[PDB]
């Protein structure tokens, strides 16, 4: 019935699991996630500058000034350029826009 | 575990020790209780925090990396771009998953090591003034009050002081 | 919307100091590295054995 | 090895134990023989199998992926392609060789750990009812028949039952 | 350390031992001194040399790799080239830094292991002919001259020769 001292380790109600080399699904008392899987569903500013919204126009339609793109005439500064699924107005007169992809890469600058 | 202690000769953990990863449970005439070992716990916390921070810190952020666009006469370069992006993705995914696996194993083993070393430390402090049960516990052959227990905990236990009494009670 | 971010993807902006992300390979700005993993969790504490 | 047992204080292995990675050899009045320790062996097999499987599993397949062709005014992009392929080759070759090196070390060390822990496990069951030879063997101070031996092997050895007898032969 | 010896139960190192990584200090009537353990030291040197050589050896050199140039209508492919070069730089810098961190930890732990295993080697040679002090030291219960010490150093200590004297002095 003598005095006693024991050596031991922590347990808690944590349900966090990690995988290891030798064993899957090990429950651990504490852990940190290194993988981000959450986003906010919005288009935000970059460097505190808003993106440019072309809306129903695309970059060709914007730059050439497709008459459907008149709403873009006031646009002046941006962090990145946003095309959407309804951007269908570009070259209303049929033909080829030469070095269009290069111009697009350049214009993002 | 590598060091044989956690889930080893010390079968389970203590929900009653809320202030540390490793520590002590005592029972005497005066009472019963848990106490964290501050030194080993703080060293382990600092070490592991340094490990996680060191893994994250080495990842300079991905600055702008954007998709390239291609015309109908550019299939080869589009495919080159896709090959590069996919290849880098294979590399970073493989390394991150495998690295997390390996590092998790090392971390668990690190804890097992810290528990084994605390147990063997107490064992070597007490020597034959107590008997090892085997489940991480020691039963004293002498009366050991709160001050004595604390002496064990801060590594100042006085073996000669209780040696004679212990030798008397052991026989 | 008028929010600010360091990292934009086509699904939405990401706000995170984490090294990896599984939202989208396309990103603009200052973002985590894209990987295919569905989880990356580092142990910090020990095997949890409440029994 | 790190844990000092394999190629350590136990100089060699047993070609006579064909049914497990780790286990026991005994000699007593009823006869002599080997028996594998099933639990540690199976745990090690499962662990190592999980390791190999995890190495192979992380190589998400390469879907159809091919070489590119270039005309005589496209040397720069051809060279970009070659730089990419060679670069990926450098990374994957270095990583594969080094990873295999480090993991091989870890596997051998894992075995060494498992042997040391099994030995110390038996040791802690028997305590002073046997004397340690030093070569992984324990010599009993009491008679220990086949049932007793099996009790030792499965961790149900009854120390108090044989303590007085052991004490008698030891003195 | 992981194995509890270096910066552990053996608190500090010896600036007086100039001829090895690990070894022994003895003091007796004939005199006093440090002596390196040659076998374990050379094994450790060989191991670490193989580790370093293996790290350097796996980087087959980079043969000519030169920057590509692009005109003002080739910005997208120029950016592909930059993406490739930056991606490779991110990968090699992260891998080199993290690898050096992890391997340094392993190396320090390896040394700690070698000291612990040397200590247990001496302990198991001497058995109860000496008492463990706890600071890496053993006190003989018998007189142990230069030849005896040397038997310890070269792993040939004779327990029965000094057993009787020890049993006499211990009691
Ligand atoms: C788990 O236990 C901790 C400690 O009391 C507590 O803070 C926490 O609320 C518990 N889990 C729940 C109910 O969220
Ligand atoms: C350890 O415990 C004793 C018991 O009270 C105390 O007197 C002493 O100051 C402590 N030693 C340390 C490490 O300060
Ligand atoms: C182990 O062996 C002993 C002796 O035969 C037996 O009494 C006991 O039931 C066994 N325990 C297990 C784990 O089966
Ligand atoms: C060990 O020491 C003894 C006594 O000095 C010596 O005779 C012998 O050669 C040594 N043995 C070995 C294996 O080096």
């Amino acid at each position: 019935p003598g005095d006693t001292i024991c050596i031991g380790y922590h347990a808690n109600n944590s349900t966090d699991t990690v995988d290891t080399v030798l064993e899957k699904n090990v429950t651990v008392t504490h852990s940190v996630n290194l993988l981000e899987d959450s986003h906010n569903g919005k288009l935000c500013k970059l460097k505190g500058i808003a993106p440019l919204q072309l809306g129903k126009c695309n970059i060709a339609g914007w730059l050439l000034g497709n008459p459907e793109c008149d709403l873009l005439l006031t646009a002046s500064s941006w962090s990145y350029i946003v095309e959407t699924s309804n951007s269908e107005n570009g070259t209303c007169y049929p033909g080829d826009f030469i070095d269009y992809e290069e111009l697009r890469e350049q214009l993002s600058s | 575990g590598l060091f044989g202690a956690i889930a080893g000769f010390i079968e389970g953990g203590w929900t009653g020790m809320i202030d540390g990863w490793y520590g002590y449970h005592h029972q005497n005439e005066q009472g019963s209780g848990y106490a964290a070992d501050q030194k080993s716990t703080q060293n382990a916390i600092d070490g592991i925090t340094n490990k996680v921070n060191s893994v994250i810190e080495k990842m300079n952020t991905q600055f702008t990396a954007v998709g390239k666009e291609f015309n109908n006469l550019e299939r080869r370069i589009e495919n080159l771009n896709k090959k590069v992006d996919d290849g880098f993705l294979d590399i970073w995914t493989y390394n991150a998953e495998l690295l997390v696996l390996l590092e998790n194993e090392r971390t668990l083993d690190f804890h097992d090591s810290n528990v084994r070393n605390l147990y063997e430390k107490v064992k070597s402090q007490l020597k034959n003034n107590a008997k090892e049960i085997g489940n991480g516990c020691f039963e004293f052959y002498h009366k050991c009050d709160d001050a004595c227990m604390e002496s064990v905990r801060n590594g100042t236990y006085d073996y000669p002081k209780y040696s004679e009494e212990s030798k008397l009670n052991r026989e | 919307h008028d929010c600010n971010t360091k990292c934009q993807t086509p699904h939405g902006a990401i706000n995170s100091s984490l090294p990896f992300q599984n939202i989208h390979p396309v990103t603009i700005g200052e973002c985590p590295k894209y990987v295919r993993s569905t989880k990356l969790r580092m142990a910090t504490g020990l095997r949890n054995i409440p029994s």
